[PDB]
């Protein structure tokens, strides 16, 4: 089992201080010898080292999410598809998110009022989800960080509803990352 | 998730919910018993803004205390061991 | 005299709706929902007559929209096998359909020369190609559609011919695949007043899935190989011919309690259409409402009652709605609705009565004096048992049902 994480390593790294990460919390957690023997021979806690690296990206944070967090992704995610430029706003993925609930139930999901959706795509946008269109975001160095700061932009004055926004994952992407078990597969392929 | 979310409130709020100044004045106008009336008070707002709030703690906890004093006050002698007549009148 | 007694029968069974329907075009695997619409089109509605000479228009006519290559020369082929008086034809003369007006070369005077929309009186005319007609040829089309009638004046002939019979287009979008991004009016090369005479809009995507592959392709396989042997019907072709022509006889009346439903489920189809969020691809007129009516007879007529029921209403309201698709800006899914909505509708009732709780072993409880004719045997039974649990377990994780304890 070294054996193959070396060369699962060297193919994807290649780098010897990145390798290091996970032998130093492998050693300091074995509490007798005979502890240490096991987790080097088997290495267990290497599979759950490389598993905690994955777990905040675009992958992970799916999973962490709710029945409304998800069709709300979903939703927004076939209006930017279908379009030009891949613009929308908070108008656009409610009209998509809206057409879905009364399909579904035709063939009971509580549908939310405009009111509630608010807290649900503010949450979204923390989470690294939607980033405005044409956004820089950080900077560089400090000097571009203090002129865009006393600049006030054009997304800070129109209301929330109106904010052109951006999806960070394809609809491709997200049919792969989601089974077969949800309900919500099926308004994944267009 | 939200197995984890709903563990981590109880025993963060148990503390503070049955020894509150509402619930203490409440049973003297109309320790284990009042233990299950405040856990099942989380439980059920957990699971009814699962979807509104998502997995956060800080948009849990506010909506917790928004509801208390309404869900005290709606409290009898009968909805003190029939949590089933409790839901329906709140 | 047998025929009496086979049809007694089949009355008195509960789940007539759902045998008639996989009944119905045996080869082509699926979608249900387009084989309802051919149930209640055989049968049709009440043609009703007013007081001042007009008459209505009972019948139901059905436009088939989808992507080519799905099935759609077999539904038109087994109408016309089977139905009588039908005649197929495609898109492909304005004379043809209706009639024409060809002079004999005997006794030398005009003459009237039946056409497609003569020959097949009181049956279902299979039309194939609509969207591939030209503009002359659609305009005698739409004259039928109203009144059941057809104007010829020409060669000094002022007659009016009837023409009672129900149109089954089956055109084809323009661009080869469905577009969800526009409406129906966008994607079919079809005028205003003609699409708005067909009451039910059977949208059949084609959908690249794993699992409705497999399926399709291993029932393929199966008619290739055993031919006869692999349709095995719950009804006989013969059996089918006798029910659907004794039920035409049948005239079903409005009661007072179902005209309430009507229009309340009226109202709330027009507000998802005047809300501006859900964009659908058709505006609801005032013809949608006059289709429900001719759709609600026809169930009635399917199961013998004389009365119009009002759960007979929510079953067409479901019809209607799956056809008017928005425009977009283990367990089996027959199984879960009918587990769903007999779970939501005895919880409710609770609150009305005023009784004590519900535990999840009275949830079990429930559907076993309700689905006595499950034919579960021993080791049937017990596998619906542990269905019963799995189903109320996802009710759970979902926002329908919870469990307090």
């Amino acid at each position: 089992n070294l054996n193959r994480h070396i060369r699962m390593n060297f193919e994807t790294f290649r780098s010897l201080p990145t390798l290091k990460n996970s032998i130093i919390p492998l050693v300091a957690t074995s509490k007798n010898f005979g502890s240490l023997c096991t987790a080097i021979k088997s290495c267990s806690f290497l599979d759950i080292y490389n598993k905690n690296q994955l777990s905040n990206n675009l992958t992970g944070r799916l999973q962490s999410l709710s029945d409304l967090e998800l069709a709300i992704l979903i939703s927004a995610a076939r209006v930017a598809l279908r379009a030009k430029d891949g613009s929308f706003n908070f108008n656009l993925a409610y009209a998509e998110y809206e057409k879905m609930i009364k399909a579904i139930n035709s063939r009971t999901i509580k549908l939310w009022l405009k009111k509630d959706v608010k807290n649900v795509w503010e949450n979204l946008v923390q989470l690294d989800f939607f980033t405005e269109k044409s956004a820089v975001g950080l900077r560089d160095n400090a000097t571009a960080a203090f002129y865009a700061s006393n600049y006030q932009f054009q997304g800070t004055m129109i209301p929330f509803d109106l904010r052109s926004y951006q999806m960070q994952i394809i609809l491709q992407e997200l049919r792969r990352i989601i089974p077969k078990s949800n309900m919500y597969y099926s308004w994944t392929q267009l | 998730n939200v197995d984890e979310v709903s563990t981590i409130l109880v025993m963060s709020r148990c503390g503070e919910l049955m020894e509150d100044s509402c619930l203490r004045k409440r049973i003297i106008e109309e320790d284990d018993q009042f233990q299950n009336v405040a856990a099942n008070f989380i439980h059920l707002i957990v699971q009814a803004f699962h979807s509104y709030t998502g997995n956060d703690i800080f948009a849990l906890n506010d909506l917790i205390d928004f509801k208390w004093p309404k869900y005290v006050s709606r409290i009898t002698k009968e909805n003190i061991f029939e949590p089933l007549a409790l839901y329906k009148s709140a | 005299s047998d025929e009496i007694n086979e049809l007694k029968e089949m009355v008195k069974d509960e789940h007539i709706y759902d045998k008639l329907v996989r009944s119905i075009a045996p080869a082509v695997f699926g979608h249900e929902a387009v084989k309802k619409g051919i149930l209640l089109q055989m049968l049709g509605g009440v043609h009703k007559s007013t007081v001042e000479g007009i008459k209505l228009r009972g019948d139901i006519n059905i436009c088939v929209v989808g992507d080519p290559s799905t099935s759609k020369s077999q539904f038109l082929k087994y109408v016309v096998g089977f139905a009588p008086r039908s005649v197929y034809t495609s898109g492909k003369s304005a004379a043809g359909l209706t009639a024409a007006v060809v002079r004999d070369e005997e006794g030398g005077d005009y003459t009237i020369e039946a056409g497609a929309l003569m020959l097949a009186d009181n049956g279902i005319c299979c039309i194939d190609e609509f969207d591939k007609m030209d503009i002359s040829d659609q305009v005698a089309i739409h004259e039928a559609m109203e009144q059941q009638t057809i104007s010829i004046a020409k060669a000094g002939i002022h007659a009016t011919l009837n023409a009672r019979t129900s149109i089954l287009a089956a055109a084809n979008p323009v661009g080869g695949r469905y577009n969800r991004k526009l409406s129906l009016r966008g994607n079919l090369n079809m005028t205003a007043p003609i699409m708005s005479r067909f009451d039910l809009f059977f949208v059949i995507l084609d959908d690249c899935n794993e699992k409705i592959d497999t399926e399709l392709a291993s029932h393929i396989v199966d008619l290739h190989m055993k031919r006869d042997e692999a349709i095995e019907p719950p009804f006989s072709a013969e059996q089918l011919r006798r029910y659907i022509k004794y039920a035409r006889t049948f005239k079903p009346i409005l009661t007072k309690e179902a005209r309430s439903y009507l229009v309340e489920k009226y109202k709330e189809l027009r507000k998802d259409d005047a809300q501006g969020f859900s964009r659908s691809s058709y505006r609801i007129t005032v013809r949608q409402l006059e289709s429900m009516i001719r759709l609600s007879e026809a169930i009635a007529r399917a199961n013998c009652v004389d009365e119009i029921t009002p759960s007979f209403i929510a079953e067409a309201y479901d019809l209607l709605r799956q056809s008017i698709i928005r425009v977009d800006v283990t367990v089996t899914y027959d199984k879960y609705v009918s587990m769903m909505n007999m779970i939501v509708r005895k919880i409710a009732e609770v609150d009305r009565e005023g009784a004590e709780e519900l535990t999840a072993v009275d949830i079990v409880d429930w559907y076993l004096l309700q689905k006595e004719n499950d034919l579960g045997s021993l080791a049937e039974y017990w596998e619906e048992r542990r269905l019963a649990f799995k189903v109320i377990k996802r009710l759970v994780k979902d926002r329908i049902l919870m469990e307090i304890h």
